[PDB]
């Protein structure tokens, strides 16, 4: 079938990392468009801290969101404003009411969409900026939408990315491409929470491998140039 | 008076093992990869352990306790995909290992070999077990497929697998009794590896030449410890490489779903260091046979000392054999790829192709090609 | 002919280029262990150094220069003799038990 | 082993989607690889339609 | 020679050896730390969030 | 090797040792039988069958 | 407001092998169409046409964002 | 099987040199490359053909499954 | 006496107290017969999962 293009992702990078900026209006992309229907429990308002938004601005972002907890005194379920720590509301109760909710159609998670999905970024742009009408011939069955970059090719998804869909808040014009780049930079970001954290380390394991096996290489050699330096003579009667 | 070193019976023994040990001198750099073994194992026993400090192993939390383990615990994802991929470093270290004692005729201390043998149906049946832990979609589904082979076994066969299975389906019973087996079966593999020295030692170490070298050897402590110690970095090198730069490399996305036995995968497919055997198992459309032709894929090493029929040792001299070797690591490599792809055309043919020529090249090339060798040699 | 098909592969085998002579490369089994232990002192003091030199060779992967390359025709036999009747007697022993 | 989809495919009966097998509406084969027909199980018919599986 | 006077100063007691080691590996974790931290950075200007959160 | 071993009194040593080696059989069968509880042949044993 | 994306779209399929996909996409859209009955579904020439279209987007189209 | 009665030799003499008087890397490019040349080239027409036919092999495989999954005209 | 406890635990204690551990499978065999069980079980009504609308 189409796999997806690559695209030049500021993070795909041996050494770079994600767009911050970019996380920030991902996670806006998330919570007024797909927050309605998809589900990232994985991930907590906590997270969000210092990557994409400071305490306060994920703390007023919990406090806006309303989550059940515990029972009370009187062995009742209750609502309350959730906190910093409360992980991200789920839009369905049981994902058998999701199912029945859309049309017989499970959405799934986003928290590992990204690593659950050969392609990663790159497959799930391309399946929101990928949406086109049927080819002749096709008879897409009622409730369906066309997309070809999915595997069927057809989602039952409709199309959630189109322009002026939201406002967000730097100001950048929320067409349809920038909201679909934010939306799966902020995706990578919810599968890979330490893609940052990742290239550092590695940028000080190369550069201090870099000194470390050419100083254990002069070693062996040091040791061993007794051996390779050694002059055999036989000396028969 | 004397050395504690060469008196002290703890010392002694890790004396004569690794410090003044008579190793041969024209030891190549192919042998390193026998202690990179045993630090990936070191490493894998490690890890490991700090992963089972905060794995479940219910079904209702053992994927939130790995996703758990890679978000929340401070610098658990290190450890995580440092075991995820050093599984991967272990099995490159033990094929390339099995390669070295089968090119250089190492084959003929015949105890070693054999307690070699043993420990590579160890280690694979740990790491199939150790990829079902993390109740992905690949692991649910891979090892249903793998166990239901038991079932082709005659008779007992099918209750075998509801022995295993711990019920009639791999469910809560098999996720926690894999995690008892692959937590006990490394030490066990630690066990068998130390008999393996043990009787290595008997007899030492053969050399490229596949020669007895012993006039020409040297001290372990001071060369080999050092050269060891230059190929660990080298394979910390790859290892961190992977794990840093690119953890999901030798991984499958689908792995990162939960597990749901009302779907599969698209692809149902192993780990790669599986697939050259799992190719050879859909080469046979009969079940019974296939699980047979997978047993005897890696049984076949069992043989390989009986097939010997050169007068020579070693490959080193043997440049038939030379090309006959690299034949059949290049039909290893093609089982591989085949394995990945799906069951079609022409996948299919080549698949049996390539398992038909395996064997043919051990059973019947090789001891052929010797006999013409040494008849080429005046003996 | 077939004794030049025998001179390539002599030349293709390597051990020529260590130095080494036929006999020294054959896999030392109980029989060839024994051969070589009744070898005369003489014989047996070449083969030693002989051996000693080749995996000095080999530990610096290098070989000898072209000219100190074993040819063919002067690539003696002398282990020959001893295996063949270590050979025999195993072979009268294993046909006495029989 | 790969659980075919619903009631869907060539024939509509079932699509195998790992290796491709078609099944008609009631387990049986009449496409793609697919060996044999899909084994029924040992159901027993109680009161109305609650049938007792197994 | 530079190294010699090193060598004698420093080199030639195993304890000393172990105290020279000790000491360079207390100011070899800050270098560094500060470079690969720097290189880092360097290489990713204005993307962290640590040149952005002065913007909030 | 099996050129070794084929020898007339090779035979005769195997055909010396056929008996202790066909009984260690069956007590191998009757151990398994009785390990496994193996209903197929116990229920034709007279007193033990009434188990099952 | 317009897409960058819809922007370099059009650019994209002004390529020699996009030109190329379109007169065999639109061949087997007449193929199909023509016929009362048939289910060979233009949709590997739809494919081909993206495939190309998208490989080129994927160059352009980001460094416009 | 420890040092000192692994087997009997004679006649021979080894001289060695301290490595602290000796370079650890002496000519590693004026020998290293020649003899690396040497070594790869007396080995490349034995490593090298199973490697390319398993490259043949692959590529054409690969296309076969590519244009077996076209549409047949029909 | 097991099976007149189990009565009294029902009619009784059962108001306020359980004993979530048991199954009314346990009680086969050891003090009622498996259609008394069935008929046991089947006097309760107990929570199940979602249905096909959630
Ligand atoms: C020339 C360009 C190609 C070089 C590599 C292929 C080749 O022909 O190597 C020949 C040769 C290795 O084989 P050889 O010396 O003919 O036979 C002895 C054994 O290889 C054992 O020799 P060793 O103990 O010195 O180990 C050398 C080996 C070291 O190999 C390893 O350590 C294992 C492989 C993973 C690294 O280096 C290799 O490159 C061989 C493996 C990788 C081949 C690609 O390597 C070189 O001539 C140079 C190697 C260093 C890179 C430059
Ligand atoms: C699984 C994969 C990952 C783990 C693999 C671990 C394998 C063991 C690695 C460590 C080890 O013990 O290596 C010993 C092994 C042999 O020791 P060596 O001191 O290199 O031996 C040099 C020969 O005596 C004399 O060699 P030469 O006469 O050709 O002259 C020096 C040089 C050629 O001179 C050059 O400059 C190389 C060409 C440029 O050739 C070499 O083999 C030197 C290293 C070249 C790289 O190391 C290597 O062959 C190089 C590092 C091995 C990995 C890369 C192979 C390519
Ligand atoms: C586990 C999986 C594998 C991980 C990787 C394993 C390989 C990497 C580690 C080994 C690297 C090479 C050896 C490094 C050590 C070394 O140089 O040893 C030889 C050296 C000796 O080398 P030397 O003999 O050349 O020098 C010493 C002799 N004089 C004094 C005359 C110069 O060992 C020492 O020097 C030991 C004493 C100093 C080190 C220990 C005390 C200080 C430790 C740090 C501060 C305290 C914490
Ligand atoms: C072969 C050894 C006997 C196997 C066997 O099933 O024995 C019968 C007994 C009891 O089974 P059974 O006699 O009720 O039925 C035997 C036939 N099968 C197993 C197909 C139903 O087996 C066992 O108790 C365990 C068998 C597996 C371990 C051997
Ligand atoms: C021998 C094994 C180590 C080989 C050499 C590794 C060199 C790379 C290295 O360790 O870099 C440092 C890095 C952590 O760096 P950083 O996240 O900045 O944390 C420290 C400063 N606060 O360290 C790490 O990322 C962890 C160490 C490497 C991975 C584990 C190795 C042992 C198993
Ligand atoms: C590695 C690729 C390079 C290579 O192998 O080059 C050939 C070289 C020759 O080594 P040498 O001992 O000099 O051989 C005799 C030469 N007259 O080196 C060798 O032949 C060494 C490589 C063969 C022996 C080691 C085992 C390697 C196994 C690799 C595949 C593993 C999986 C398949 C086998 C299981
Ligand atoms: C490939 C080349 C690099 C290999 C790794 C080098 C590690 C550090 C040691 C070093 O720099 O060695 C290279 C060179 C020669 O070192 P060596 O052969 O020991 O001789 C010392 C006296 N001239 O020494 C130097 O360049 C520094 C001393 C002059
Ligand atoms: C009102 C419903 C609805 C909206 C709005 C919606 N989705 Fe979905 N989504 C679905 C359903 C249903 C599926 C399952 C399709 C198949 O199965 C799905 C599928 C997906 C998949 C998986 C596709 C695959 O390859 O299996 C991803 C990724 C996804 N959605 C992300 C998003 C993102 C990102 C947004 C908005 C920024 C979004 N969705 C908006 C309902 C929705
Ligand atoms: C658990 C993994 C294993 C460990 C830890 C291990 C450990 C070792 C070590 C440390 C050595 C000495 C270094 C060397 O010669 O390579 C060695 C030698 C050897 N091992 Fe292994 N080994 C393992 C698996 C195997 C396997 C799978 C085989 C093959 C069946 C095998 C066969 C041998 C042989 C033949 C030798 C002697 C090599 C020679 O003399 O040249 N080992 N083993
Ligand atoms: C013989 C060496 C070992 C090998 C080859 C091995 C291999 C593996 C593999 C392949 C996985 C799956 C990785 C994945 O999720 O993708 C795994 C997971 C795991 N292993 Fe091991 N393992 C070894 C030793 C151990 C030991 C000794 C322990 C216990 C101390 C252990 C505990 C675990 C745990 C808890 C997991 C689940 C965590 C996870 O999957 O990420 N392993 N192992
Ligand atoms: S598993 Fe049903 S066809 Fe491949």
């Amino acid at each position: 079938e189409l796999h997806a293009p690559s695209y030049p992702w500021s993070h795909r990078g041996l050494l770079s990392s994600l767009d911050h900026t970019s996380i920030r209006r991902g996670f806006q992309v998330y919570k007024q468009v797909c927050s309605s229907c998809h589900s990232m429990d994985y991930v907590a308002y906590r997270h969000l801290v210092g990557v994409c938004y400071t305490e306060e601005e994920a703390k007023a972002l919990a406090e806006e969101v309303e989550v059940q907890d515990g029972p009370n005194e009187d062995g009742e379920m209750f609502m309350r404003p959730g906190k910093l720590s409360d992980y991200f509301p789920k839009p369905y109760p049981n994902p058998e009411a999701a199912r029945a909710a859309n049309n017989g159609a499970l959405p799934p998670d986003l928290s590992y969409i990204v690593r659950a999905r050969h392609g990663g970024e790159d497959y799930v742009f391309s399946l929101l900026t990928g949406y086109c009408e049927p080819p002749t011939g096709v008879s897409l069955r009622e409730g369906l939408y066309f997309n070809p970059y999915f595997p069927g090719q057809a989602i039952a998804m409709a199309p959630p990315i189109y322009n002026e869909v939201l406002e967000f808040d730097d100001g950048t014009p929320a067409t349809m491409s920038q909201v679909a780049k934010d939306v799966c930079t902020f995706l990578r970001w919810a599968s890979e929470p330490e893609h940052d954290h990742r290239k550092r380390m590695g940028l000080k394991m190369l550069m201090m491998m870099g000194l470390l096996l050419p100083l254990v290489y002069a070693m062996k050699r040091h040791k061993w140039s007794v051996l390779k330096s050694r002059k055999l003579a036989y000396r028969p009667p | 008076m004397t050395n504690i070193r060469k008196s002290h019976p703890l010392m002694k023994i890790i004396n004569n093992a690794f410090i003044d040990l008579p190793a041969p001198s024209n030891i190549s750099s192919w042998w390193n990869f026998g202690s990179l073994l045993g630090i990936c194992l070191i490493l894998q026993i490690l890890t490991g352990l700090f992963l089972a400090m905060h794995y479940t192993s219910d079904t209702t939390t053992a994927f939130s306790s790995v996703t758990h383990i890679c978000r929340d615990v401070n610098y658990g994802w290190v450890i995580r995909y440092l075991h995820a991929n050093g599984a991967s470093m272990f099995f490159i270290c033990l094929f390339i290992h099995v390669g070295r004692g089968l090119y250089y005729g190492s084959y003929m201390f015949l105890e070693t070999w054999n307690i070699g043998v043993v420990l590579l149906f160890t280690v694979m049946a740990t790491a199939f077990m150790g990829y079902v832990l993390p109740w992905g979609q690949m692991s649910f589904w891979g090892a249903t497929v793998i166990t239901n082979l038991l079932s082709a076994i005659p008779y007992i066969g099918t209750d075998l697998v509801e022995w295993i299975w711990g019920g009639f389906s791999v469910d809560k019973a098999t996720l926690t009794r894999f995690f008892a087996f692959h937590f006990i079966l490394p030490f066990i593999i630690t066990a068998l590896a130390a008999v393996h020295l043990l009787f290595l030692h008997e007899t030492g170490s053969n050399n490229p030449t596949g020669i007895s070298s012993d006039m020409d050897k040297i001290p372990f402590h001071p060369y080999y410890t050092i050269k060891d110690i230059l190929g660990a970095l080298f394979m910390m090198l790859i290892l961190l490489i992977l794990v840093l730069f690119s953890p999901d490399l030798l991984g499958d996305p689908d792995n990162y779903t939960p597990a749901n036995p009302l779907n599969t995968p698209p692809h149902i497919k192993p780990e790669w260091y599986f697939l050259f055997a799992y190719a050879i198992l859909r080469s046979i459309p009969n079940k019974l046979g296939g699980v047979l032709a997978l047993v005897a894929s890696i049984l076949i090493l069992i043989l390989m000392p009986m097939l010997h029929t050169s007068k020579q040792r070693s490959m080193m001299f043997r440049p038939l054999s030379q090309c006959l070797f690299w034949m059949l690591v290049a039909d290893l490599i093609t089982l591989t790829w085949i394995g990945g792809q799906p069951v079609e055309h022409p996948f299919i043919i080549i698949g049996q192709l390539a398992s038909i020529l395996y064997f043919l090249i051990i059973l019947v090339l090789m001891p052929i090609t010797s006999i013409i060798e040494n008849n080429l040699l005046k003996w | 002919w077939l004794e030049g098909i025998r001179k390539w592969y002599y030349n293709a085998a390597g051990f020529n280029k260590l130095g080494l002579m036929r006999d020294d490369t054959i896999y030392e089994d109980d029989d060839v262990k024994e051969a070589i232990r009744r070898l005369p002192e003489n014989l047996y003091n070449d083969r030693v150094f002989r051996i000693k030199r080749a995996l000095d060779l080999t530990m610096r992967q290098q070989i000898l220069p072209k000219e100190q390359w074993t040819k063919y025709e002067e690539d003696k036999f002398y282990l020959e003799p001893y295996l063949k009747e270590v050979i025999r007697e195993r072979k009268e022993r294993e046909e006495w038990a029989k | 082993g790969c659980v075919p989809i619903a009631n869907a495919g060539d024939f509509g009966g079932y699509y195998c989607p790992c290796h491709g097998s078609h099944y008609d509406a009631s387990g049986r084969i009449r496409k793609g690889p697919a060996p044999l027909n899909l084994e029924v199980p040992t159901y027993e018919f109680t009161s109305d339609d609650l049938v007792i599986v197994g | 020679t530079l190294t010699a006077r090193l060598y004698s100063l420093l080199f030639r007691r195993t304890s000393t050896f172990a105290l020279t080691i000790a000491v360079g590996a207390l100011f070899f974790e800050r270098a560094f730390d500060q470079g690969a931290d720097a290189i880092y950075e360097h290489i990713n200007q204005g993307k962290l969030w640590k040149h952005i959160k002065h913007k909030y | 090797m099996l050129s070794r071993f084929l020898g007339p009194r090779y035979r005769e040593l195997a055909r010396n040792w056929i008996p202790t080696a066909s009984m260690w059989g069956a007590v191998g069968a009757v151990g398994l039988v009785w390990a496994t509880d193996w209903r197929l042949i116990l229920d034709w044993v007279p007193y033990i069958n009434g188990k099952f | 407001l317009v897409d960058p994306l819809t922007t370099v779209r059009e650019q994209c399929e002004q390529i020699e092998k996009c030109i190329k996909a379109r007169e065999r996409l639109e061949l087997c859209d007449q193929r199909v169409s023509s016929r009362s009955q048939t289910e060979e579904d233009c949709t590997e020439e739809l494919f081909d046409f993206l495939h190309a279209r998208d490989h080129c987007v994927a160059h352009k189209l980001f460094n416009s964002l | 099987r420890e040092f000192g009665h692994l087997t009997r030799m004679r006649h021979v003499i080894t001289y060695s040199l301290s490595p602290f008087e000796q370079r650890a890397f002496p000519h590693y490019f004026t020998k290293g490359i020649p003899n690396v040349l040497r070594r790869t080239r007396a080995c490349i027409l034995r490593v090298a053909p199973p490697f390319v036919v398993f490259y043949l092999v692959y590529t054409w495989g690969t296309q076969e499954f590519e244009k077996s999954k076209r549409k047949n005209p029909a």
